[PDB]
């Protein structure tokens, strides 16, 4: 919750060697990019929005 | 801006909005009419600048007294119920209610039969409200109350 | 409140606009929501302000009644209460009630029709009444009846004097009070002593609705929704950010890789700069030695010792 | 496909929305504008009544104490607690 | 609100017109006895 200069320098230097590592393919990340995309989290929003949709068509 | 005008937890921003709405209005009246050709504009002024009046000066407040219930005091000396609680006044105004009243001074300045001096008729009622409740305002409209 | 009170935890966060408008095609639809959720608290906001006028009346929007009998029976004072009596409605004096027009009413409602009254007529010094004809401005003048109901016999009291005046001819509503002394020789009297009395305003009952049980759920709700929507709007901008790197690197791959090569560097020499600072190199000889190569430790000495402070 | 099908969703329901929100907006201006226009007939009519009432008040001292001056047992009484619900000559001791 | 103005303005019009004709009675009245003025309302010039 503090920022000092050692944490500000330490947090740029992991996100720049995380980029770089990915792009010579040294890094496997499918757990963190499926849980921001959670694809079951995907068609309950997709499910949602039907609902939502329909809800909105049959009120007229 | 006068969306701005509307918060109520930030005075400096309140301040600033008054201040660049007052030297808007200023030199003249064809502004006068550009701003209130907005109906956004004139109606957030309009629901504004009375309750901007009572800004953060501690009217007095009657909800003691309707909270306040009467019953008769238990004890040779006669039945009294009791004493109705007192009513404090403010003595003085806040930074923002000085604002809007020179704010309004000037707005009332305009030629009658156009807009801003219509908008005062509006608003009236709701100021007698708050002078009523309010000395120093009384003191403070006097512009007002005399080009209306 | 006059501060808007910081905190803690983000409260908002930038939408990123450098995305390709032909890839990211619900962008457009995520800004108009935002308008309309913008609009939407603006009108809550402005119509949440209280502009209601209320003026000073009574009798406001029964068979309903009471009776009471007294009697002595064989073989002084007596008091009564209703307990449906609060500082809402209160007895005016009888000389204020010759002011306005009411005698029985609210302590606002009395306040602005005292103030009605000395609009009416005009007893506020102004600049143009005193052109026209020593007192200060914004004081009231007095007439007979303001004398009579104040009780002074000024001419030019202010107008906070005049509202605590106010404050104190006001008193509540009167009890029901009964003078039956006593009664020894008739054997029971049964007599009228009937009192006809309206409790309508208590078998009513109007009564407020429960609060500040679902204020604080409210309140609760709308800002962990809030903080959600701030949470994934910050992960929208980490991935845009991602992308943005990668597609500058496939647009110039050899500047951005010499730019990570020195920041790279450059990070590391910083990461570095407090290893010896941790009372183990500090309580052995080993950082104090000569033998550094780097000696930018002890060569400070001197300086300290010619500034004094060492 | 998956995100093609959501996009169309997306498109369709935030179109709606809009729809009804603006339809609501309508509404709530013209109800707005009705309840002005009451308020302004309400505040011309109370202050009507309350200049009404202050004068009338005064009035009927004047006219108590001319009965007083002329020998009359009669007094102005208000009907009720206020003016505006009425007034009458009654008579005492 | 809407509801609660409509309401009061019917009132304070009927009170208004009860008042005048309470008025106009005992005007009468009073002339029938002794007088030197009359009442009057201000909403009648």
């Amino acid at each position: 919750n503090n920022v000092t200069l050692k944490n500000l320098t330490a947090f740029q230097l992991l996100s720049q060697r995380e980029n770089i590592c990915e792009l010579l393919n040294l890094v496997e990340s499918t757990e963190r990019h499926n849980s921001i995309i959670n694809p079951e989290r995907q068609r309950m929003s997709l499910e949602e929005m039907k609902k939502m949709l329909d809800a909105l068509k049959n009120e007229r | 801006i006068v969306s701005f005008l509307l918060l109520e937890c930030d005075s400096e921003l309140i301040i600033a909005s008054l201040d660049f709405l007052y030297q808007y209005i200023l030199p003249g009246s064809q502004r006068i009419t550009e701003l209130f050709k907005s109906k956004e504009c004139s109606l957030i002024l309009e629901a504004t600048l009375p309750n901007l009046l009572s800004y953060n000066i501690a009217t007095p407040d009657y909800h003691l007294l309707q909270k306040h219930k009467i019953r008769l005091i238990k004890r040779i000396t006669p039945a009294r119920q009791n004493s109705i609680p007192e009513v404090k006044f403010p003595q003085e105004l806040s930074d923002v209610s000085k604002v809007a009243c020179t704010f309004l001074c000037l707005l009332s300045n305009d030629t009658d039969d156009g807009a801003g001096s219509a908008f005062c008729q509006r608003i009236r009622p709701l100021v007698l409200h708050k002078l009523a409740d309010i000395p120093p305002l009384t003191l403070a409209l006097s512009e007002y109350m005399e080009n209306t | 409140q006059t501060n808007p009170v910081p905190v803690t935890y983000p409260t908002d966060a930038y939408i990123p606009t450098y995305l390709p408008d032909d890839k990211v095609s619900n962008l457009a639809d995520l800004k108009k929501l935002i308008e309309m959720d913008s609009r939407l608290d603006l009108y809550l906001t402005r119509r949440r302000l209280d502009t209601s006028i209320n003026l000073p009346t009574n009798t406001k929007t029964n068979k309903e009644m009471l009776r009471i009998y007294v009697y002595n029976t064989t073989e002084c004072s007596i008091t009564i209460q209703l307990r449906g009596v609060d500082g809402g409605k209160v007895q005016y004096s009888p000389n204020l009630a010759t002011l306005i027009g009411m005698q029985t009413g609210s302590v606002n409602d009395a306040v602005y029709s005292i103030y009605k009254y000395i609009l009416i007529n005009n007893l506020f010094v102004t600049e143009q009444t005193e052109a026209q004809d020593k007192p200060e401005l914004g004081e009231v003048k007095l007439d007979s009846l303001l004398q009579k109901v104040l009780d002074t016999n000024a001419a030019h009291l202010p107008l906070m004097n005049v509202v605590q005046t106010v404050n104190k001819l006001v008193s509540p509503l009167p009890p029901i009070i009964l003078d039956y002394t006593i009664d020894l020789s008739k054997d029971t009297t049964y007599g009228a002593t009937t009192l006809d009395v309206d409790v309508s305003h208590i078998l009513h009952q109007p009564q407020p609705q429960p609060n500040l049980q679902k204020e604080e759920e409210t309140d609760a709700e709308d800002t962990a929704k809030l903080r959600e929507i701030t949470k994934l709007a910050l992960q929208l901008n980490s991935s845009a950010q991602k992308y943005q790197f990668f597609h500058e690197l496939s647009l110039h791959p050899r500047e951005t890789l010499t730019h990570y090569l020195w920041s790279s560097k450059q990070n590391e020499l910083v990461l570095q700069g407090d290893q010896y600072f941790n009372e183990d190199a500090a309580r052995t000889s080993d950082i104090y030695s000569n033998n550094n190569n780097d000696r930018s430790l002890m060569g400070n000495i001197s300086l300290l010792y010619s500034q004094g402070r060492l | 496909k998956y995100i093609e099908e959501s996009q169309a969703i997306i498109q369709e329901l935030v179109k709606l929305t809009m729809e009804k929100l603006e339809s609501k907006f309508t509404k709530l201006c013209d109800l707005e504008t009705q309840l002005e226009m009451e308020k302004l007939k309400y505040v011309k009519e109370s202050e009507k009544m309350l200049n009404d009432r202050l004068s009338l008040s005064k009035q009927i001292l004047d006219l108590n104490k001319s009965l007083e001056e002329l020998n009359v047992s009669k007094k102005l009484v208000l009907i009720s607690e206020q003016v505006d619900s009425g007034i009458q000559l009654v008579e005492k001791d």
